[PDB]
């Protein structure tokens, strides 16, 4: 299992992608 | 080279109980920028082996926190 996936609660932090520039990829 | 995982294990089982919501903040912002992140419809899942050699030591260092005193 060379994976180690960790889910945090949106909640708990924030994620800086509100009025993005643009995807492309 | 076994050492590496271990870095990850560690990390990531400490991390799994972390509550710490100074770090968490941080770390985040770190691999988010990097783009080596997966966010599904209402959570932020990411992997520790796809942390970067120089990301890794800035990793490991946040949760290392400390106090200047």
């Amino acid at each position: 299992t060379n994976k180690l996936p960790v889910s945090i609660p949106l909640a708990s932090v924030v994620l800086p992608s509100r009025a993005e520039r643009a995807r492309s990829t | 080279d076994k050492a590496y995982l271990d870095e990850l294990v560690e990390l990531h089982r400490r991390l799994m109980t972390l509550r710490e919501r100074h770090i968490l903040q941080q770390i985040v912002n770190l691999i988010e920028e990097t783009g080596h992140f997966h966010i599904t419809n209402t959570t932020f899942d990411f992997d520790l082996c796809s942390l970067d050699k120089t990301t890794v030591r800035k990793l490991q260092s946040y949760l290392e926190t400390s106090g200047t005193s």
